[PDB]
């Protein structure tokens, strides 16, 4: 028979834990490390594109920044592949809200909608986990600005500052050392920016391996706006900061 | 056929809706009520088909509620009256169409104004001061359009009502048995039990 | 276009006695003017002291009886050569008639 | 490494596919049988051992017929060899139905064949463990065929397979040179009891019963028949006679 | 396509699948239930590995399965939320068919169905979840606690705890509820609830969150404060000796 | 590892034995069967004094004159209640009549087999055996009081008194002793409520024990806690009088 | 671990071992063939061992008609070989009768190809132990071989060979090109193409052959066919009188 | 060996041999012991009932397939009962549509074909029991010995389970003497009941433990059990 | 029979390497040398024809294929995993783009579709990574010229200029010498002549060597005229002679 090769991806450790999972999260904590900071008046969403060369194309790339909704992105860790295919289902689920009800998709119950997806992969189907992690970004008019967080096991969090990837320790104890609840938006991408210096495993902290982005809710208008910053942008807000 | 009329005033939105359940030659009921809750500031009244008319009711119903609990939230009333339109428009073109049409009154506990939607059963919405369906509107929409006002009060537009109830109980061939009436506003739900001799 | 029924005449009748009952039938079989069989037994004895018939279309008359009488059959096979009584197996019939609620046994039937 | 044998299509280091091979074994495990082309049909016959005196005889026939005009024979596995027939059998109503002319040996030979190569591709199923000759007369003369567990199947001039498949082969081989113009269908039903009776010697130890079937243009009329009574007598002793 | 038979039994006669899905229930924060002569109350532990969390929206640890009956968990989160989810939803279907609410009885047998139905299908590994359900049936006002296991196994309990540390908080329980007289106060249930939580989540205004429920769809959550009112006193009760 | 279906080399199936494994780790359960009706008894066995002990259901009813008693894994046994109780009730619907006791029994043990991976035979679709045992109980007209004892191994057994679970093959022994062809439903208790007590970890008492009968005259019926307190004080005392 | 050998997974070097081993199964047979190009045809010889007296000689063949113009040889063991051929007849078949004409010998053996690279990458389908030459003389190309192997592998050749003794073939033809300078044998009958064939392939192989240790297919202008044991002896006799 | 090649049925050993059915096989001879023989008139099977406890049932081992048809079984008894009830279709059908009785050598022939399909796939297990079949056709009576492995064999008599060899002795011995007994069914029967008893060891035939089923020229295959037996113990 | 196969053969391990995906690029390492040049006016893309005989005729195999007429695509790893993508890819651009909207996909989507069908041959049931990383060369009206590489499990990144499979180390950093962001198309195609001269072993030529490229529109290669907005394909496939041609001013 074919039983003789199977893996069995979806069962339990003697110690009650599902082996597959947390492989799958012991990869992610190899990838580029992506942080997530809420402030009082937007969301920063920052990540360090691990592994570069000279000739990589920095303009014609998002690798780790994807746009889910208007008012939704998500910063990613792990396979950019897998991602990818969890995202193009995100972006329907989204758009299949906006038909059903014509209002724009609460924050949560996306994050909840792609959490149960993994979830499945982990109870049924022996096939391998998504290894995969996201760091949410989003608005909406009944909780405001919401930042979140989903793994491989399928449980999602939600947080005012996180972090994922490698060196999670290390950032996360950072800025849960720096963070204030009154934050304006560019205290938070200067802390942002700060932590990711202090965890890389580089040498320098340049632009050409950051991407940068803000759910801020532009005074001057009266609504929300997403702001993936391009290569030069990520390169003046690195100048100003103050790591020239 | 049977008797659904809606109107949105200052605060709050009145349906109105006949009581009698006809079935051939004889009048099976003179007290039925053609409307469902489907949310604590949501009200939805429906006239069709035998079946499909309560059917489809309850099965929305059923819906909105488990959208209320899952999200401990209640859908505003153009999200509910969206729903209900998606649902419809999809029974069309199905095997067996739900003939049924709705009129959808909320009050926006979000935006604090109450609204009024027509749905009919091809999955036709449209949102007004004051709706109607099947023959209902060919006797009253010509009283609302003289004496309807955006700041009527809930009692002016009781009385709006009233007249309309008794031009239809003087031209339409059908005895429907008087209505029911129901108040829609920022309190939820309350139904005037004194409009047989308001 | 075609039709799916067709009627083959014939009579029956049945009455029940204090400690008896009897199950008759003409031995004709018909079609429009013309007459197919003088004798073509339509009352049969389907076990367990249970007699019945299928008036009107042959086709589905004999249908029935075919499939009653392996109900009969089964009925043994699975409740230890229980005996099926006659109340038993008229709502036994009821359900092999109404399994055709769509498509009817176009017969009167009476045990 | 090894446990190249456990899985029904793996290739071992060297090309092979064990497991076919150890269907061969229940093959040659098996009774003997065979099969003789003759000038104008082709005879089968077998050897059926008697377990002891309470097998009713003449009762459990093991040659089959396919179609009308086709005769099959098989040592090992007897289930398995139905199971091939009633295959053979499907795969010929189907030839005829459509072309309307009864499927010719040859393309009836490819059908059995290419359905018992298709049972070693999949470790899902086990090999069959028979080896079976077949064959009749057809539009254009006669034919002889053996089929293998590995769907390997020739035309034969004669065959044989099972226990006595060696003794077997040896008397074939000595027809083949001693009636270079050919063997009539009345000499092969004689020459088939002979050559069963010797290839007994490698079982000699329990009392078996004879069978044979012939398929003749000319002594059935290109019908598959069973050799019954007087003719069979006859052959039995031709056989008990150069026995000694 | 999948249907490996993952939950199968051993020589010894135990479903290990079945048996590890309970390991992963031991790990999980504890949570806790005791019935007084008028309402129920959970109470849960909020876990502090990690401390920078936004509570608003976080995913709560009491879940309303209806107006009138709530499920608290031990486990896998994600497991959890699959058996909430199908619990709401048999609960809107049996309003529909029945017209009535579900009895928490009911609601519980549901729950341990769908439990015990992954225990013995192929592809599916078991919830690695055990469930609290409490309530009060429609027009009731007797008071009801149930709970669930991976196995499919479910009975009521006039307290009952699960999770990490259960051991210890059951101990405190039985011999802390008299069932000759439950907490007859809604104020002294909510109290000997946050007693045992304190027998392990050492400390915890905020890691300790309490739900009371009373007859006729009255349900309500405390809030830190309402909370650390009775950690408060249930200190002083300790050292005024 | 290997198929959920397989024969060990003595000509038994793997999982069907593991199967009876976990029965004999469930709570003991006895049928008593006499010409005046069957009891049914079975050891309740909380695991903590929190636990309501009269929620716990382990003899349920499948018809008006078929009840049933589990012992094993009980969760496993609502699957198997729900297609008896289905069974009864069908075939009362085609018939207009009592299923026969023993056919109830006959359809329950075909679910047993029903499993594997993919067994060459239907759509067997259950991951593994079920690990629970049952005493069928009930009356019909054609052969009066039964007692049938149904395994996962889809083979049952007909008793005139019989026990399983932990105290199954000690309680037997006690059974084979005790049982003779002209005992009364009385006797037939309080016989049970004895063997209960001698097997059972705990002191037997009504909380933590549960009996039931099945007559032809009132139907299966399960007794109440005081019904049955006394049936234990009435023990009590006969067995004190020597 | 070590189940990486027995399904098609790859190994830790990025290597596939069951396609390995499928290799080896195409020598199993211990036949050699080979194919060339003529001005206007395609030749492919390969040696017949009827071992066997109990064989029926002309049922024991490795040289398929796939359609009207295309010829497969195949060097492998029969099942396998069989199965291929029937596939091959089936999609030149449908091929026809969806786009309007022949299939090309190239296209037919890109889709076999593409049916074992399918093999390569699905666990549950193991290779056919086989290696596939197609010949004809394609609407378009003129005389064409193309072949296939189980690693789902393909390319045209202007000659090539298959079997155990492989490379002596092949660098003995290698050799007789570099010197004529030309993709072909410049022949205008195929009569003497087949010889130069069975001659090379003497050479090379180092034995004579009978009437009945060769087998011989032909592929012209729309059709391919294969020489009987007489039209072979003929060729034989041929090439006899000039050594 | 072994070991390795007894997983399932779809593996063969190194031998030749198929494990899980030869482990199937076994499953029979650790079951009841059960006799079958015949004359030219009728056909009969005589079988050994076993129960559990002294409070428990004799397990029934004679069931009818059709009118003409029965057969006794060893091993697992679910296994009888797929079979059997596969073999009643079979019976019914061929009465249904051809208005004809299946012929016993037929109805052996399609056991044969059910069994084999589950020893060459993936998933399924062998039948893990024995059947002998009698029955009186158009051509007279019949007996025939089903084995999980798929072969069926049409014999005088013959016995399964355990220590079935000696009545088997006893058949192949006194063959010539019953294969006469036609015309007179309470010879074949007593003769069965004697048979079978050459099996025996532990206990006597009793009456709630023998068990005998007949059928031929003018009896329907009928079962006989308790008193009903008693005029043979 | 039935893919008994629904469960992953590409799993996780405890180091959190998936070693499929591992392997497969194990594989792409050892297959001969590709590469890819982006100037400020097309882009250029080769690799080594390494014949299996010489017997065998090289141009019966293409390494470099169209994919629409401004894509093409180039591999380095196992050739047949490599062809059927190249069906598959040609297909999803049809099926998936140009049926909707009426005109081919641009480059980083169809990337983006053959990387999806890379990345399911990851985590499907019963079935291997494919064995190949392809570098994809093309150009479309919004985003000019791009260069793009799919890896084995399904990652793609774009590129001024790369190389994969046998000596991609040695030739990536000489292309980081010569590159710059002012190169044009003929610069390139001299960088790369120059690059893939380091990785070819026997003969350099233009029979040797494959080389195609993504410039300006080749109204000769449309096959018909009639149509203004129809110029032709920025595809070429560079003739045997036209390599050598360069090969002399090398």
């Amino acid at each position: 028979g074919s039983r003789r090769y199977d893996s069995r991806t979806t069962i339990f450790s003697p110690e009650g834990r599902l082996y597959q999972v947390e492989y799958a999260l012991e990869s992610i904590s190899h990838a580029g490390t992506a942080i997530g900071i809420m402030a009082s008046d937007g969301i920063v969403l920052a990540a360090e594109r691990k592994v570069t060369s000279t000739l990589l194309e920095q303009d014609t790339s998002t690798e780790k920044l994807y746009k889910l909704n208007d008012k939704i992105a998500v910063a990613v860790a792990g396979l950019t592949a897998d991602a990818e295919i969890l995202i193009n289902t995100a972006r329907i689920h989204a758009q299949n809200y906006l038909k059903t009800y014509n209002e724009d998709i609460p924050v949560e119950i996306l994050v909840r909608r792609l959490s149960d997806i993994k979830q499945g992969y982990t109870q049924h189907g022996g096939l391998r986990p998504f290894g995969v992690s996201f760091i949410y970004a989003g608005y909406d008019d009944r909780y405001g600005y919401q930042l979140y967080t989903s793994n491989p096991s399928g449980n999602y969090t939600g947080w005012k500052a996180i972090s994922v990837g490698a060196n999670t320790s290390a950032a996360q104890t950072l800025l849960q050392m720096d963070y204030k609840d009154d934050m304006k938006v560019d205290d938070a991408i200067e802390l942002a920016l700060k932590t990711l210096s202090k965890t890389t495993d580089s040498s320098a902290l340049t632009y050409d391996r950051l991407e940068f982005a803000t759910i801020r809710k532009g005074a001057n208008d009266g609504e929300v706006y997403q702001k993936i910053f391009k290569p030069q942008e990520i390169k003046d807000i690195l100048v100003k900061t103050g790591i020239t | 056929m049977d008797i659904i009329l809606g109107i949105r005033v200052q605060d709050s939105v009145i349906l109105a809706s006949s009581k009698a359940v006809t079935r051939g030659i004889s009048v099976l009921k003179d007290s039925d009520d053609k409307t469902r809750q489907l949310s604590p500031h949501t009200l939805m009244s429906f006239a069709g088909e035998a079946g499909d008319t309560v059917q489809f009711a309850e099965y929305i119903q059923a819906n909105i509620q488990l959208y209320s609990i899952r999200e401990d939230y209640e859908l505003s009333p153009q999200a509910v009256s969206s729903f209900v339109r998606q649902e419809l428009a999809k029974s069309i073109r199905s095997r067996r169409p739900y003939q049924v049409n709705v009129l959808i009154g909320g009050y926006d506990k979000k935006k604090n104004k109450p609204e009024l939607y027509q749905i009919d059963y091809l999955g036709t919405k449209v949102e007004l001061p004051y709706g109607a369906h099947g023959y209902s509107g060919f006797y009253t929409f010509s009283l609302l359009d003289h004496h309807y006002r955006p700041d009527m009060t809930t009692e002016e537009g009781l009385d709006l009502l009233k007249l309309c109830v008794q031009e239809l109980e003087k031209r339409m061939p059908m005895d429907f048995k008087g209505v029911i009436v129901k108040i829609v506003d920022k309190d939820g739900i309350r139904q005037v039990d004194d409009f047989q001799a308001q | 276009q075609f039709n799916p029924y067709g009627d083959n005449g014939g009579t029956i009748l049945g009455i029940a006695g204090e400690d008896f009952a009897v199950l008759a039938g003409d031995t004709r079989n018909i079609t429009d003017y013309s007459i197919n069989s003088r004798y073509e037994p339509k009352v049969f004895d389907c076990g367990d002291n249970i007699v019945m018939s299928a008036n009107g279309f042959a086709a589905d008359g004999d249908a029935l009886v075919k499939r009653f009488k392996n109900s009969v059959k089964w009925y043994h096979f699975d409740h230890n050569d229980k005996k099926l009584s006659i109340n038993s197996a008229a709502r036994n019939i009821q359900h092999l008639l109404y399994g055709k609620r769509f498509f009817p046994y176009y017969v009167h039937t009476i045990i | 490494g090894t446990g190249y044998d456990l899985s029904n299509s793996v290739f071992s280091p060297d090309g092979r596919n064990f497991q076919v091979e150890y269907a061969v074994k229940a093959v040659e495990n098996g009774t003997t049988s065979i099969g003789i082309k003759c000038n104008d049909g082709v005879v089968f016959a077998v050897e059926k051992l008697i377990t002891s005196k309470l097998l009713v005889p003449q009762k459990n026939v093991k040659i089959q017929v396919v179609d009308r005009h086709i005769g099959c024979v098989y040592s090992g596995l007897i289930p398995d060899g139905r199971h091939l027939v009633n295959r053979g059998r499907e795969e010929a109503a189907s030839f005829k139905k459509l072309y309307k002319t009864p499927i010719p040996i040859p393309a009836f030979a490819d059908r059995l064949g290419q359905y018992v190569q298709a049972h070693t591709l999949y470790n899902s199923v086990r090999p069959f463990g028979v080896s079976t000759i077949f064959g009749g007369v057809d539009k254009n003369g006669a034919h002889l065929y053996m089929l293998e567990p590995s769907g390997s199947y020739w035309g034969y001039k004669g065959a044989a397979t099972g226990k006595g498949r060696q003794s077997a082969k040896a008397e074939l081989e000595k027809l083949v040179d001693h009636h270079p113009e050919g063997l009539s269908a009345r000499e092969a039903v004689k020459q088939a009891a002979k050559i069963i009776y010797l290839a007994h010697e490698d079982n000699k130890e329990k009392d078996f019963e004879l069978e044979i079937s012939w398929c003749s243009l000319s002594e059935t009329n290109g019908l598959h028949k069973f050799v019954k009574g007087d003719l069979l007598q006859e052959a039995i002793d031709f056989a008990q006679k150069e026995i000694n | 396509g999948y249907d490996r038979a993952l939950s199968i039994f051993s020589p010894d006669g135990h479903i290990f699948q079945v048996e590890y899905a309970l390991e992963a229930v031991k790990r999980g924060t504890c949570a806790v239930g005791v019935k007084g002569k008028n309402c129920v109350v959970l109470g849960c532990e909020r876990r502090s590995t990690l401390k920078l969390q936004d509570t608003r929206i976080t995913p709560s640890k009491v879940s309303k399965i209806d107006s009138h009956v709530v499920l608290s968990f031990s486990g896998l989160n994600a497991d959890s939320r699959i058996l909430i989810e199908k619990a709401r939803v048999e609960a809107q279907s049996h309003r529909l068919t029945l017209e009535d609410p579900v009895t928490v009885e009911y609601l519980t047998r549901y729950v341990a169905g769908v439990q015990q139905r992954y225990t013995q299908s192929g592809g599916v590994r078991p919830f690695g979840v055990s469930t609290l359900i409490a309530g009060f049936d429609p027009r009731d006002d007797e008071p009801k606690l149930y709970q669930t296991e991976p196995s499919g196994i479910y009975s009521s309990w006039s307290a009952q705890t699960i999770g990490r540390n259960s051991k210890t908080v059951r101990e405190f329980l039985e011999k802390n509820y008299d069932r000759k007289e439950p907490p007859a106060t809604v104020e002294e249930c909510v109290k000997l609830t946050v007693r045992s939580l304190l027998e392990v989540v050492q400390t915890g205004a905020k890691n300790i969150e309490i739900t009371v429920v009373k007859p006729d769809s009255d349900i309500v959550a405390l809030s830190s404060e309402e909370i650390n009112q009775y950690v408060t006193q249930i200190e002083q009760e300790k050292q005024e000796q | 590892d290997r198929g959920v279906s397989t024969f060990s080399p003595e000509g038994r199936l793997f999982q069907v034995e593991y199967s009876l494994e976990a029965i004999k780790l469930g709570s003991t359960a006895i049928g008593i069967a006499t010409k005046e009706g069957v009891v049914l008894g079975v050891e309740k066995r909380a695991t903590s004094p929190l636990l309501e002990s009269d929620s716990i259901e382990k003899i349920v009813e499948i018809d008006r004159h078929i009840g049933c008693a589990m012992s094993g894994l009980t969760a496993d046994a609502r699957s198997m209640i729900e297609h008896a109780r289905t069974a009864a009730v069908t075939h009362n619907l085609y018939y207009d009549e009592d299923i026969n006791v023993e056919s109830l029994t006959q359809s329950v043990c075909d679910l047993a087999l029903r499993f594997g991976e993919g067994a060459s035979g239907e759509e067997r679709l259950m991951s593994r055996p079920f690990g629970v045992a049952l005493l069928i109980a009930g009356h019909d007209a054609d052969d009066g009081y039964q007692l049938f004892h149904a395994e996962p191994s889809g083979t049952f057994y007909r008793y005139n008194a019989k026990a399983i679970g932990s105290g199954s093959e000690g309680a037997q022994a006690e059974l084979l002793n005790e049982w003779h062809s002209s005992l009364t439903l009385k006797e037939a208790e309080l016989l049970v409520l004895k063997i209960l007590k001698q097997v059972m970890e705990e002191k037997l008492d009504e909380n933590n024990a549960q009996l039931s009968c099945i007559t032809k005259q009132d139907g299966f019926k399960i007794y109440d806690n005081e019904k049955t307190a006394e049936l234990i004080k009435e023990l009590k005392e006969k067995e004190a009088a020597e | 671990a070590g189940y990486d050998r027995h399904i098609t997974i790859f190994s830790p070097e990025g290597r596939l071992y069951q396609v390995e081993y499928a290799f080896k199964a195409t020598n199993q047979t211990n036949i050699n063939s080979l194919a060339v190009r003529g001005k206007d045809c395609t030749v492919v010889i390969s040696q017949k061992k009827v071992p066997d007296k109990l064989l029926d000689p002309t049922t024991v063949s490795y040289i398929f008609c796939i359609s009207r113009t295309i010829g497969m040889v195949v060097n492998g063991p029969i099942p396998d070989a069989r199965n291929a051929a029937l596939r091959a007849k089936a999609e030149a078949a449908e091929f026809r009768y969806k786009y309007g004409y022949d299939m090309p010998c190239d296209v037919l053996a890109k889709r076999m190809a593409n049916l074992s690279q399918i093999y390569t990458q699905r666990a549950y389908m193991r290779p056919l132990g086989v290696i596939l030459t197609f010949v004809s003389v394609d609407e378009e190309l003129g005389p064409s071989i193309y072949k296939t192997d189980p690693a789902g592998y393909y390319v045209g050749y202007k000659a090539t060979a298959t079997g155990p003794k492989q490379q002596e073939i092949t660098t003995n033809l290698e050799n007789h090109f570099k010197k004529s300078k030309i993709d072909h044998i410049n022949e205008e009958s195929w009569e003497k193409v087949v010889e130069f064939a069975i001659t090379h392939m003497i050479d090379a192989l180092g034995t004579e052959f009978s009437k009945n240790d060769l087998e011989v297919g032909v592929a012209t202008k729309d059709k391919f066919f294969t020489l009987s044991a007489e039209n072979i002896e003929e060729r034989l006799v041929a090439i006899a009188e000039q050594d | 060996f072994r070991n390795n090649y007894d997983g399932d049925t779809v593996t063969f050993s190194p031998t030749g041999r198929l494990f899980q059915v030869e482990y199937a096989l076994e499953a029979i001879k650790q079951g009841s012991v059960t006799v079958g023989l015949r004359s030219n008139t009728h056909a009969v099977l005589v079988a050994l009932k076993r129960n559990a406890d002294e409070l428990s049932s004799y397990q029934k081992k004679i069931i009818k397939c059709d009118e003409h048809m029965g057969l006794s079984l060893a091993g697992l008894a679910p296994d009888a009962r797929v079979l059997s009830n596969y073999l009643r279709q079979q019976c019914n059908y061929s009465s249904l549509v051809f208005n004809r009785k299946l012929a016993v050598e037929r109805a052996g022939h399609l056991l044969c074909d059910k069994a084999q399909k589950n020893t060459q796939s993936y998933g399924g297990r062998p039948y893990g029991v024995g059947l002998l079949i009698i029955g009186y056709d158009k051509s007279g009576a019949h007996l025939l010995e089903f084995q999980p492995s798929g072969n069926v064999t049409e014999l005088y008599g013959t016995a399964i389970g355990a220590r079935s060899q000696g009545a088997k002795t006893y058949l192949e011995r006194t063959l010539d003497t019953f294969i006469k007994i036609d015309g007179n069914p309470d010879e074949l029967i007593k003769a069965g009941v004697e048979a079978i008893s050459q099996s025996l060891r532990d206990e006597s035939l009793t009456v709630d433990n023998l068990s005998i089923a007949i059928v031929g020229k003018d009896t329907p295959f009928t079962i006989y059990d308790g008193e009903a037996v008693a005029k043979y113990i | 029979m039935t893919d008994r196969y629904s469960f992953s053969l590409t799993t996780f391990s405890p180091s959190g390497k998936l070693g499929q995906i591992d392997y497969a690029l194990t594989a792409v390492k050892q297959g001969v040398t590709s590469l890819g040049i982006k100037a400020t006016n097309g882009v250029v893309i080769a690799t080594e024809k390494k014949s299996s005989s010489p017997l065998a005729m090289s141009e019966t195999l293409s390494k470099v294929s169209l994919l629409t007429p401004d894509i093409g695509a180039v591999y380095s790893g196992m050739g047949p995993d490599y062809r059927v993508l190249v069906d598959k890819s040609r297909k999803v651009a049809h099926t998936s783009y140009k049926r909707i909207y009426g005109e081919y996909p641009p480059t980083k989507l169809l990337v983006s579709e053959v990387a999806k069908i890379m990345q399911e041959a990851t985590q499907s049931g019963g079935v291997r990574p494919f064995g190949v990383s392809l570098l994809i060369a093309g150009h479309d009206e919004f985003n000019g010229f791009s260069l793009y590489q799919v890896d084995p499990s399904g990652s793609y990144f774009p590129w001024k200029a790369t190389a994969i499979g046998k000596g991609s180390v040695a030739a990536k950093t000489f292309l980081e010498k010569r590159w710059n962001d002012e190169l044009e198309l003929e610069d390139a195609i001299h960088i790369a002549l120059l690059t893939l001269k380091e990785s070819v072993e026997g003969e350099f030529n233009g029979d040797t060597i494959e080389l195609a490229i993504i410039g300006d529109e080749n109204p000769d290669l449309l096959g018909y005229t009639g149509i203004p907005t129809d110029k032709g394909p920025r595809f070429r496939k560079l003739t045997s002679q036209e390599i050598n041609d360069r090969l002399e001013a090398l």
